[PDB]
């Protein structure tokens, strides 16, 4: 679970 | 070789570099920088761009000022004023509709399963040029790998359809049933399997909790790796059932690779589940020809 | 997953589907269009000397061909250079020039193949891109009858050269390791300039009866991390085996060069169990093309 | 043995  | 290359026949799309333009927002304690997707019209940028929480997204933000300070975002391209907004996206309309050309659009993009492009506007160290990359995509989960940036590559089916931006990853998944909160045969994985995660431009991404995604974090849950539900039955009846006599449904198909009785029987692909189940660790560590096991679910076996 | 997937980054080709017409002789296969000449493999005529002599005719063929309209092309300057037709454009700027690789069977790494198709679907005849790789003008694109003309690119978009021959199989030598390898078939490129990784390159297309493979398709550099990896996992100073050569044509000056130590013996006394079994997710084969992509 |  990331943002990119 | 070829036999175990899937070869994909993607069609070429005439796309200038700047339908992917790199958006940055610097200020004096972080730089964020991700890219916007210009499709029919309008410029789409994942709100994260300004923050990972509401409060300091809003901040950054500030109900469409925050534009004024992102570059590569020129009055001259984007009629600012008019920014909107919508979920975790961030839609401003060109000025000019027709300076970007427009783009089919796949009607329904979580359902689709198999192939895609990946689209990357990247500085080629002499210019700005847009890059593709080849992949696969199980509702709205692909295996194409990306960095800390790629937020806004676009990504098409093989007819050259829109279905939707890269927005999110994962070093690794749990994996397990949850429609039945049991294990299944994936849950003790040994490897690290990613994720690479997408979102539509109508906001829809297959993750728990979506309206706000981008502000929380949770771990990523998998029922199985990447694949293909054809592919998989094929690959299944070649190790288990060569002759492929009719065999009955394995109700474990649905725990371990969400494949339905309805989809077994339609198919036509018999499978000896007990078989594969007691040679598990074999048939996943060994090659089918050279074809590794994952690829195989994916792809098929490529004869 | 991301974890065996090479993900290659190739530039974006703004190429119309003219560059790549299909040309038929009533068999058939695609032109090239390169740069104000289009280039058509000599074998459309046919597959052995005296059919294609007598049916192109000294250039007298051309004519009935389909898709090759004197209005586009320049027919009687039609020059038969080596194993390609070489005819100019009218307009020579009338499809966009390319970039051209300056050594073509000296690249070794991902590729592309441009490939014109008629989709049945959008009704209406595009250019399609596939994904693989090459080492010295042998590539792992599958192509069917009818796919000679297709276009390889290096992932800067640098013309290699065209698709023109196949096999389901091939034999391996230097006998070697491979020799026993229980198929694996063959696709194979041409240059503009006749260039082709075959024996007896003036006649491949009509007397070539085998073809012939040391190794499977590979990088030297992956090929040494990935044996390095199975050998000798905290890559001790070992020597050079001369094994590297017969059986992955892998030099010594090479092997020192980037520091991946092998223990070969143990290789050879695991061959079976390391060519047949997974690398993370990742196929040897994949491996000795890529990489560990760790 | 094939062309293509």
């Amino acid at each position: 679970y990331y943002n990119q | 070789s070829a036999a175990s290359n899937p070869s994909i026949s993607h069609i070429v799309l005439e796309m200038p570099v700047a339908i992917n333009p790199l958006i940055k927002y610097t200020t004096r304690t972080s730089v964020s920088s991700l890219r916007g997707a210009v499709v029919n019209g309008y410029i789409y940028i994942q709100r994260h761009l300004f923050g990972s929480k509401k409060q300091e997204f809003e901040a950054c933000y500030n109900n469409g000022k925050g534009l004024l300070n992102c570059k590569n975002l020129e009055r001259s391209k984007y009629d600012i004023d008019s920014a909107e907004l919508i979920g975790t996206l961030i839609r401003i309309p060109l000025h000019d509709k027709h300076s970007i050309p427009h783009i089919s659009i796949h009607p329904d993009p979580l359902s689709y399963n198999g192939p895609v492009t990946l689209y990357l506007s990247r500085y080629d160290t002499n210019k700005d040029v847009l890059c593709v990359h080849t992949g696969f995509m199980s509702e709205g989960h692909h295996d194409i790998k990306t960095v800390f940036g790629d937020c806004g590559g676009m990504l098409f089916d093989p007819k050259g359809r829109l279905l939707g931006l890269h927005c999110a990853g994962s070093d690794d998944v749990v994996f397990m049933d949850t429609t039945t909160g049991k294990s299944n045969i994936w849950t003790s994985y040994k490897l690290q399997h990613p994720s690479e995660i997408m979102i539509t431009l109508n906001n829809e991404i297959n993750l728990p909790n979506p309206a706000n995604y981008d502000f929380e974090t949770t771990k990523v849950v998998y029922q199985h790796p990447l694949r293909n539900v054809c592919a998989t039955l094929e690959t299944l009846q070649h190790l288990t059932n060569k002759t492929n006599a009719k065999l009955p449904y394995d109700s474990r198909l649905l725990s371990d690779f969400n494949i339905t009785a309805e989809q077994y029987n339609q198919y036509g692909y018999y499978i000896d589940y007990n078989n594969f189940v007691n040679n598990f660790n074999r048939y996943t560590t060994t090659t089918i020809g050279t074809k590794s096991f994952e690829t195989c679910i994916k792809y098929g076996l490529m004869d």
